[PDB]
């Protein structure tokens, strides 16, 4: 039984240039629990990102919540890089501002 | 609280 | 409402080098309260929410050893499951386990659960009588049989309509600033044209919790599906949930559309209209 992972890239907060806020990836709905999550800012990895412990669904599916501190720019691109066992090649998922 | 016991499969 | 306590207990083989990888994590409602990760460093059962740090020592003792014999019952079962199946030591494989109890609108036990899964497919699962056992298959049938002559299903009740309850209920009074208080969705619109003749509407609701939301669009009264977006609610990080819906409408008939919120935090559900 796998799963490919749902992405979803959102701020915790209404984005405002300049003020600090957090930028989310929340994968869910995968299986096996092993995977791979980076947040980019510019195409560079982040260091400082922390998850949430694994937890799962009423399906058996995995979900978990990546995160880090950052302050919106008019220039600087973030995104969230998934690897797991159902993908030919990471993906990456935008940063959308609405989404 | 956690139960006390977990008998294996 | 109903309330409900819930552990979630994750294992995984590692073929290559030692011992599995298992992750504990405790919730009262939608809020982490306890964690435990083989991987970290303690090697004890931690808090998660400001409320379970009352709790004194014996209660940490008393959880680190329940946990890690969970932990221990959980490698043994990897083993048995491989068995069951004839399954080489050479591939990595899961188990979860998730139990708990629901006190409900009386503030009385509601119901007990306890499921089991074996590389995500339901393996075996206590009924809501918590006197029977439902086997997905044979090898979950020899489980069922061993649990049947072993009175699991008892030792179970005991724990789910006793201390399970009892328990949440504690906890429920200890953290009650937090866990008894609803945080009602913020609720907004946004409006993206797509074209010079379409229009997206966008209703948010942020900041809210429990989990639990219901956001329906209706065009002149009547609930739209058609030309619709749901997005899974989502944590916000900060202990609340997000969520949005959208609807894609000709421009100039924005006035036609309303976002209905149903949410335990709302006495009545709120209407939206562009
Ligand atoms: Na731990
Ligand atoms: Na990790
Ligand atoms: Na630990
Ligand atoms: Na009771
Ligand atoms: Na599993
Ligand atoms: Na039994």
């Amino acid at each position: 039984i796998q799963r490919t992972p749902k992405i979803q890239v959102y701020s915790r907060h209404p984005a405002e240039n300049g003020k600090s806020n957090f930028l989310n990836c929340y994968v869910s709905g995968f299986h096996p629990s092993d995977i791979e999550v980076d947040l980019l800012k510019n195409g560079e990895r982040i260091e400082k990102v922390e998850h949430s412990d694994l937890s799962f669904s009423k399906d058996w599916s995995f979900y978990l919540l990546y995160y880090t501190e950052f302050t919106p720019t008019e220039k600087d691109e973030y995104a969230c890089r998934v690897n797991h066992v159902t993908l030919s090649q990471p993906k990456i998922v935008k940063w959308d501002r609405d989404m | 609280k956690l139960v006390v016991v977990a008998v294996g499969v | 409402g109903s309330h409900s306590m819930r552990y979630f207990f994750t294992s995984v083989s590692r073929p290559g080098r030692g011992e599995p990888r298992f992750i504990a994590v405790g919730y009262v409602d939608d809020t982490q309260f306890v964690r435990f990760d083989s991987d970290a460093a303690s090697q004890r059962m931690e808090p998660r929410a400001p409320w379970i740090e009352q709790e004194g020592p014996e209660y940490w003792d008393g959880e680190t050893r329940k946990v890690k014999a969970h932990s221990q019952t959980h490698r043994v079962d990897l083993g048995t499951l491989r068995g069951y199946y004839n399954q080489s030591e050479a591939g990595s494989h899961t188990v979860q386990r998730m139990y708990g109890c629901d006190v409900g609108s009386d503030w009385r036990f509601l119901r007990g659960y306890h499921q089991y899964a074996y590389d995500g497919k339901d393996y075996i699962a206590l009924k809501e009588d918590l006197r029977s056992w439902t086997a997905a298959d044979m090898a979950a049938q020899t489980t069922k049989h061993k649990w049947e002559a072993a009175h699991v299903a008892e030792q179970l009740r005991a724990y789910l309509e006793g201390t399970c309850v009892e328990w949440l209920r504690r906890y429920l009074e200890n953290g009650k600033e937090t866990l008894q208080r609803t945080d009602a969705p913020k609720t907004h619109m946004t409006h993206h044209a797509v074209s010079d003749h379409e229009a997206t509407l966008r209703c948010w609701a942020l900041s809210f919790y429990p989990a639990e939301i219901t956001l329906t669009w209706q065009r002149d009264g009547e609930d739209q599906t058609q030309d619709t977006e749901l997005v899974e609610t989502r944590p916000a990080g900060d202990g609340t949930f997000q969520k949005w819906a959208a609807v894609v409408v000709p421009s100039g008939q924005e006035q036609r559309y309303t976002c209905h919120v149903q949410h335990e935090g709302l006495p009545k559900p709120l209407t939206l209209r562009w």
